[PDB]
RNA sequence: AGUCUGGUAAUUGGAAUGAGUACAAUCUAAAUCCCUUAACGAGGAUCCAUUGGAGGGCAAGUCUGGUGCCAGCAGCCGCGGUAAUUCCAGCUCCAAUAGCGUAAUUUAAGUUGUUGCAGUUAAAAAGCUCGUAGUUGGACUUUGUGUUACUUUGAAGAAAUUAGAGUGCUCAAAGCAAGCCUACGCUCUGUAUACAUUAGCAUGGGAUAACAUUAUAGGA
RNA sequence: ACUCCGCCGGCACCUUAUGAGAAAUCAAAGUUUUUGGGUUCCGGGGGGAGUAUGGUCGCAAGGCUGAAACUUAAAGGAAGGAGCG
């Protein structure tokens, strides 16, 4: 059982500090791995669409899930990164400047999107939902 | 119309017992959930907690039975839960309503501090368990309200608890173990002997003793 | 450094832990239609006003009757309740300050004096009153319907000089309509 | 597969990179 | 219990089990209460008895035969039974 | 039937009012804003409230049109394969509301457990025993200048922040002010108090506990 | 040697719940939200993996020590009277 000692103060406060890195929440940001990630601790990133790719959608579900290759400009990693929202694909081009973000679940996957843990928030300095709600208009042509 | 089968009924048929507590002091069981109507009846409050569907497997497909929970109680100390399994949604509550009745408990209740006003929590640290569910309920001071999740919520407020502490350990998503560990810690409010319950016991005849002749004379 | 770094602030409300509760949206939807409230945060601040009060009896009942801090505090703790109308001369102990209820700072609003006064007709006539510098507490003129009233300060509400109301000369409507009349 | 196959499986893997990273040493 | 003025806060007061001096809850259905009634000279009951309680756990145990016996050995001695 | 009370309508009526605008004064080092105020200023009072949702979790539709495992949605469970409560729309409804949605850390977590978790079978007793450090160690001495821990009280302790006393900045977040009467002024006006680990300093207590000590007494 | 009574110690078994437990079951796996006798080792969803790497031991086979990237929404345990169900 515990050491209940009254001079057993180190043990208890040393035998915790081991254990601590047998839980994955605390590992994960003690580690220092997390630097090494594309966004290096970040909560988004601006990049360079490199091409515009259709990811089939995960079992039992079916579909064709748009998503574009994007490389980072602060340190040239390349992500996949989903387009949400319908027709939206449409308001990206190849070569464009897009704002990057997470997926929501701090870099998990999400849904039946098979190793996509990142979404396009705007495309040219534009917010895709403004686009999609026609409220803005991409600045060219 | 009720036509009372047990002494108990009889007697609160006839009008001799006319309480509960006269009841509960010489733990009698109560078959007749007519009882409870003609001592608390118009106090009583119904409510279903939930409606489960219970399967089970057979040759031709799954048998699928309603198994509904429900809680009673006049928001006075008296407090009853009920669970009845059946083939029909209206058939298990209107059992259920039947059973929660039947197993209403008194409820004791204490102050957290100065006896000042009508007590509002438990008057000691009490716990119940069913299933890996337990339930515990601490002494709160007055205004702190009912600090507990839903289903224990709902029971602690038909019994008449206004402000209590509470924690739970275990699986409190399994309705049916938690409700009835709020239950079983309610009736455990009775079972602590405090030092104002080391009075020696002043015994009293039982209603069977009391009542002989008119039990012994049949009913017609 | 900036001076002005150094003033304090604070917050006046928390939002609940439970957001789609229909049993507390259901009660809350009574209190702010009952005192014709703005909006859920109106009801939220006071609440939160309330729990304050409430933990410092918590704390100071906790402590011996004879320890100085809790009769110096408890003693002013009631001396601040007595004054706003919340307990009464036969409620001095700390534990009537537990029993004390949303409701009671509710009813010590100057917009639910006004109405509850005469002064208005419902509840929301009193809010619009109070924000259109018709009203004063004393000889000040207060346009803040969720100022506190005083028992000392309840009895002199009225209607303020410059008001149409309270012997000002008419608004700007009664005024054009009679310029209209005159022009007939 | 049987856990104690698997076991087989890895050892022999592992005399494998053993010999073919002493190879070049 | 009883509140500051002193009016009585509980429901009823549970009996307490004679030899264990535990309480007995409205649901202990296993608990009894019992009478033993007074002779007279000549050993005939006179309408007079003695109350004992027991609990469902000392019952449960096996113990309320002995428990019994020994508070009846004691009571009689003081009520002039024997 | 009756008549008192309550609810709806881009109906009909007179009332109220600041957003705005502006003489002015005031504000300020000078300006500006606020406060005050002549005139002006509301009916679809277009002087038009938004942001997210409406299968469950989770408040709100088994509405209508479109699409047909496509497009898309979906934090999770799932929805979509021709009668979609879940996608795209209209309508309606819900939540918060001048705010609301999305993308490290606390809470929930008794899923890091000293308080307070686990280890037969769910993840987890070293194959077995010895063993140093560590940690833990029976009872007994007064009841009726050996050294320490512990406990009590006190001193010293930056402010700001926190708690908190006083005070009607119109309320409030705040601020540290103010109040009293009507004179050539007054209340010596106020600007309290508590908290502040551990270590150190100093009194009282000596139960519990640690170390040291004991018979060739180098004893008193 | 056998028969009867008892004491201490040992390998176990049988009945039972007033106990415990998710239950199977357990006289300890009991005396636990009414939570504290002492002490050692050891676990923190499933995989990747007892793998890679470094160290160390071994003639070798291998032993001891022992990750991460990444992946995944489960994997897993028990199964009127009686049973938490
Ligand atoms: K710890
Ligand atoms: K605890
Ligand atoms: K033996
Ligand atoms: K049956
Ligand atoms: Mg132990
Ligand atoms: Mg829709
Ligand atoms: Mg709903
Ligand atoms: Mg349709
Ligand atoms: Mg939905
Ligand atoms: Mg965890
Ligand atoms: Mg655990
Ligand atoms: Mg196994
Ligand atoms: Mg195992
Ligand atoms: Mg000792
Ligand atoms: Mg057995
Ligand atoms: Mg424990
Ligand atoms: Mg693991
Ligand atoms: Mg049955």
């Amino acid at each position: 059982g515990k050491t209940r000692g009254m001079g057993a103060g180190r043990k208890l406060k040393s035998h915790r500090r081991r254990q601590r890195w047998a839980d994955k929440s605390y590992k994960k940001s003690h580690l220092g791995n997390e630097w090494k990630k594309p966004f290096a601790g970040s909560s988004h990133a601006k990049g360079i669409v490199l091409e515009k790719i259709g990811i089939e959608a995960k079992q039992p579900n079916s579909a064709i899930r748009k998503c574009a290759r994007v490389q980072l400009i602060k340190n040239g990693k390349k992500i996949a990164a989903f387009v949400p929202n319908d027709g939206c694909l449409n308001y990206i081009e190849e070569n464009d400047e897009v704002l990057i973000a997470g997926f929501g679940r701090k870099g998990h996957a999400v849904g039946d999107i098979p190793g996509v843990r990142f979404k396009v928030v705007k495309v040219s300095g534009v917010s895709l939902l403004a686009l999609f709600k026609e409220k803005k208009e991409k600045p060219r042509s | 119309k009720w036509v009372p089968v047990t002494k108990l009924g009889r007697l609160v048929k006839d009008g001799k017992i006319r309480s509960l507590e006269q009841i509960y002091l010489h733990s009698l069981p109560i078959k007749e959930f007519q009882i409870i109507d003609t001592l608390i009846g118009p106090s009583l409050k119904d409510e279903v907690m939930k409606i489960m569907p219970v399967q089970k497997q057979t040759r031709a497909g799954q048998r699928t039975r309603f198994k509904a929970f429900v809680v009673v109680g006049d928001g006075n100390g008296h407090v009853g839960l009920g669970v009845k399994c059946s083939k029909e949604v209206a058939t298990a509550i209107r059992g259920g309503i039947i059973l929660a009745k039947l197993s209403v408990i008194p409820v004791r209740r204490g102050y957290w501090g100065n006896k000042i006003g009508k007590p509002h929590t438990v008057p000691c640290k009490v716990t119940g368990k069913c299933g890996s569910v337990t339930v515990r309920m601490v002494p709160a001071p007055r205004g702190a309200g009912i600090v507990a999740a839903r289903v224990p919520k709902k029971v602690l407020q038909f019994a008449g608890i206004e402000d209590v502490f509470t924690s739970s350990r275990g699986s409190t998503k399994t309705l049916g173990n938690f409700v009835k560990a709020t239950f079983d810690c309610l009736m455990k409010t009775y079972g602590f002997l405090t030092p104002d319950f080391w009075k020696e016991t002043r015994f009293t005849k039982s209603p069977f003793q009391e009542y002989f002749d008119i039990l012994a004379k049949p009913a017609n | 450094v900036h001076v002005s770094f150094y003033r304090n602030y604070g917050k006046t409300f928390k939002k609940p832990r439970r957001p789609y509760e229909k049993e507390r949206l259901d009660a809350e939807l009574k209190l702010v239609g009952e005192y014709g409230l703005r909006c859920k945060r109106e009801l939220w601040r006071v609440q939160y006003a309330l729990s304050r009060i409430r933990n410092a009896a918590r704390m100071l009942l906790t402590l011996d009757e004879k320890d100085p801090r809790r009769i110096f505090e408890g003693e002013a703790l009631l001396r601040r309740m007595n004054r706003y109308g919340l307990l009464d001369e036969s409620q001095n102990k700390l534990d009537y300050v537990l029993a004390l209820t949303v409701e009671n700072f509710l009813e010590r609003r100057l917009q639910t004096l006004v109405f509850k006064t005469g002064m208005a007709k419902s509840i929301h006539h009193a809010r619009v009153l109070i924000r259109q510098r018709h009203i004063r507490v004393g000889r000040q003129v207060v346009n803040v319907a969720s100022f506190m009233v005083r028992v000392d300060s309840q009895k002199h509400i009225d209607f303020s000089l410059t008001s149409p109301f309270g012997g000002g000369r008419p608004g700007r409507v009664k005024r054009k309509n009679q310029k209209s009349a005159a022009k007939k | 597969m049987r856990a104690k196959w698997k076991k087989k499986r890895m050892r022999r893997l592992k005399r494998k990179r053993r010999k073919m990273r002493q190879r070049s040493k | 219990m009883q509140n500051d003025e002193g009016q009585n806060m509980d429901l009823y007061i549970p009996r307490k089990c004679s030899a264990t001096n535990r309480l007995i809850t409205s649901k202990d259905h296993a608990s009894v209460q019992l009478n033993v009634g007074h002779l007279d000279e000549s050993g005939v009951y006179t309408g007079q008895f003695t109350t004992y309680a027991l609990c469902g756990f000392i019952r449960a145990q096996g113990d309320a035969d002995s428990a019994m016996d020994r508070l009846w050995q004691k009571k009689k001695a003081e009520v002039g039974q024997q």
